[PDB]
């Protein structure tokens, strides 16, 4: 979407490696807040929204 | 109610311990009151603060 009208995707009932993401040279920025980017593989969440 | 001196000495020590325990629920400006949250969420370089 255009940024005035951003999509939200519910992510649920699934497993996620984040190292495939944070190891990639593609990301010109990858901030995390209240969690470490490296630590995401050691945690669970009720849902995630992208 | 005549033994209020002794019962108050028991009450003041109980209230001092119960206050000391309830202060473990306080954040003090950290991300959580529970130390196993901080150590399970953050890298050591971040968690140390």
């Amino acid at each position: 979407a255009s940024v005035y009208a951003w999509n939200r995707k519910r992510i649920s009932n699934c497993v996620a490696d984040y190292s495939v993401l944070y190891n990639s040279a593609s990301f010109s920025t990858f901030k995390c807040y209240g969690v470490s980017p490296t630590k995401l593989n050691d945690l669970c969440f009720t849902n995630v929204y992208a | 109610s005549a033994l209020g001196k002794l019962q108050d000495v028991v009450n003041q020590n109980a209230q001092a311990l119960n206050t000391l325990v309830k202060q473990l629920s306080s954040n003090f400006g950290a991300i959580s009151s529970v130390l196993n949250d901080i150590l399970s969420r953050l890298d050591k370089v971040e968690a140390e603060v």
